[PDB]
């Protein structure tokens, strides 16, 4: 039953994604409610979430395949949907596999982002 | 086949129709954007106005005593899809047709359509490029063309569409008293209790020269002028994304009705030339028969 | 798709897109040397000052002619389009490479101030009834001449 | 948008009309003349489902001690075809119909409606959401 429930709600959210795009397009983004606003953010991490990267191409792409057990998908999903994870920046759900890596890139992106700002500050 | 290809070039009309009127959609929304800015910016203008016009008269006695022309200056749109916004407008109009009227309507939709409804009533009209942004200048061309229409007017009236909301656009109406009958109202509001509200204002107004009052009308005019073109367009540009979605759906509800009755006559078609061909072999094979077999049958 | 009225806006990737439907206008097939290096210089931008009609005229003058030379003004060693003997070395190098990039920029740019400064200046101030007729002959025969 | 009385039934009976499994003859009459009578007038159409299910499965005047019907329960599955032999409109059976309805409406609309028209807590959210996602599908 929670695997049709996270599955009904995806499918509904993408489908109210479409329809606030064109809103947008219309008006603009500032034109659309606060609910509408929260809905527009995580639809796209739900958009990025779903690409995944396939061990097949570890060599040709380079990059560590992931095999997504069915159980964390539907976990990770669900979490999104509520609202758990608003805090985590939007590309940390490229391209990768679950809930654990999210965060790990997350916290790459951030360490990152720290080096590179107190470079800065340096120059 | 021509048959089928007739619904092939009937469904590539559509296919351009479509995207054409895509562009119109793309277009009137840049304008819609653009002209977005009044909704937030309006609504503070008019204040000192609504003392010198607001009057909520009856319907009946304005109209009915009229002794001198009474001069109409309906808004209509240059270009048309816009929606109903004209269509109200004439019957808005119809519903006010009297002898003393006169009508100098804005927009070529007001000049061909007044032109051949109520010819004496129609003197002449006024034609805007949507090129610059409506100012001051278009206002004061209405109420100079308005006056030498009929300078003796008993009013002048101005009906447009007020944007309410993006799928609001009622149907608004700015009565102009002649100097006359202005300053006639404007003397007992300041001399009696009635007209409460305008007491102060008829006071303060009375006590300054009298081509000040006169500038003073005339201005004030303009501005009620201003914000009713102003107003139109906005009403005319979201009344057309509005149309301009309409018809986008309708086209490509066509486009789904012809192109099934392309792929259903395709099949139609080959299954006829199929069977038609084979309703000629069997025929041959029918008249034809296998002679007398020479073979010895007792070798056996 | 907008263009169908609405007054199409010329953004860059506009004013490079119409001179490169407009070089893949040809009648005999082009050596490999002449095209790449022409869709080279459309890409670069060497061509957002040239006028979509005169873009055969300015291929066929980079080909068949030096304009570089002609001014006695080339500085390139060896990178000059009479050469038809180094397709085979872009080829194994490509445009976008240390060997040749440097003196490929410098060709075109070179090739295409003096286009501008000499040719398409007249081109622009043509005023006459015979002039203007000749300007369109010679556009028609370098259309299917390159 | 103007809703006029016709508009708002027909939005309840499509509601309704959402089911997964065949339904009882009595519940589901039951059901259509509560919605036919203006009963769930007051009933927003997502919680349509859930008001159902009360009336079949549950009792809230049994549940809250304001119910004194002699035999119109709907616990009552006997009472079929004695709906089916007369009518719900009869005399008999018509009394104790409208009383058991108001009844129910009155008691879902201040106890269960007012809660669900509070909730704003993502969690709380979800729950309703699951809840009414299992009454959609079970009556
Ligand atoms: O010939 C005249 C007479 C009167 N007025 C004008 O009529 C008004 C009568 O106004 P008031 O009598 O109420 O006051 P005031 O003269 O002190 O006012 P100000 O000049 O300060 O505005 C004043 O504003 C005066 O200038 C003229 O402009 N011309």
């Amino acid at each position: 039953v929670d695997h049709y429930n996270v599955a009904q709600d995806v499918v509904q959210m993408l489908t109210k994604y479409r329809e606030l795009q064109d809103i947008i397009a219309v008006l603009g983004i500032d034109e659309l409610s606060e609910e509408d606003k929260l809905i527009v953010d995580r639809a796209r991490k739900l958009v990025k979430f779903l690409s995944q990267p396939f061990q097949v191409a570890e060599v040709f792409t380079g990059m560590t395949g992931h095999y997504v057990q069915l159980d964390d998908t539907i976990d990770s999903f669900s979490g999104l949907l509520m609202g758990t994870y608003d805090q985590v920046p939007e590309m940390a759900f490229y391209m990768v596999g679950g809930i654990n890596s999210v965060l790990e890139k997350a916290k790459k992106m951030a360490e990152e982002a720290a080096e590179l700002e107190k470079m800065r500050r340096a120059r | 086949s021509g048959k089928l290809r007739l619904y092939k070039e009937k469904l590539e009309g559509y296919n351009r129709f479509y995207s054409i009127v895509k562009t119109i959609k793309m277009v009137t929304l840049a304008k819609y954007r653009a002209a977005q800015g009044r909704i937030r910016t309006r609504d503070f203008s008019l204040r000192y106005t609504e003392l010198a016009f607001s009057k909520p008269q009856a319907s009946r006695d304005a109209v009915v005593a009229a002794k001198n022309a009474l001069v109409y200056i309906p808004i209509t749109t240059n270009r048309g899809s816009c929606g109903a916004l004209n269509s109200n407008i004439v019957r808005c109009i119809d519903s006010v047709v009297s002898s003393k009227m006169v009508l100098m309507p804005v927009g070529k939709r007001g000049i061909d359509s007044f032109s051949k409804l109520y010819p004496d009533e129609f003197r002449y009209g006024i034609i805007n490029d949507m090129k610059e942004s409506m100012h001051f200048g278009y206002a004061t061309f209405v109420i100079e063309n308005a006056y030498e229409v009929s300078k003796d007017a008993d009013r002048y009236q101005v009906i447009f569409n007020r944007f309410v909301s993006a799928g609001v656009q009622r149907n608004a109406v700015y009565n102009i008293p002649s100097y006359e009958k202005w300053k006639e109202d404007l003397a007992d509001a300041a001399s009696s209790d009635n007209q409460k509200n305008r007491y102060l204002f008829a006071n303060a107004l009375q006590n300054e020269e009298e081509q000040l009052i006169r500038d003073f009308f005339d201005f004030h005019a303009a501005l009620a002028v201003l914000n009713a073109v102003g107003e139109n367009e906005l009403s005319e540009q979201a009344a057309r994304l509005v149309a301009v979605e309409g018809q986008l759906t309708n086209i490509s509800s066509l486009q789904q009705r012809t192109s099934s009755l392309y792929n259903k006559t395709r099949q139609f078609g080959i299954t006829a030339a199929l069977i038609e061909i084979l309703s000629a072999m069997s025929s041959l094979e029918g008249n034809a028969m296998k002679g007398v077999r020479r073979n010895k049958f007792w070798e056996g | 798709a907008d263009s169908v009225g609405g007054q199409q806006v010329q953004t860059i990737p506009m004013i490079r897109g119409a001179r490169f439907v407009a070089l893949f206008n040809q009648k005999q097939p082009s050596y490999f040397m002449n095209a790449i290096v022409s869709l080279y210089a459309c890409l670069n931008g060497y061509l957002d000052d040239v006028k979509v009609q005169y873009v055969k005229f300015y291929e066929y003058l980079l080909v068949h002619r030096d304009l570089g030379i002609m001014y006695g003004t080339a500085k390139n060693k060896f990178f000059y389009m009479y050469v038809q003997e180094l397709n085979y070395l872009i080829r194994f190098f490509t445009l976008n490479s240390p060997i040749l990039h440097g003196e490929l920029e410098e060709m075109l740019k070179q090739h295409t101030h003096l286009f501008l400064q000499h040719y398409q200046s007249k081109m622009n101030a043509i005023k006459s009834e015979k002039d203007v007729k000749a300007l369109k002959n010679l556009l028609y025969s370098c259309k299917r001449a390159v």
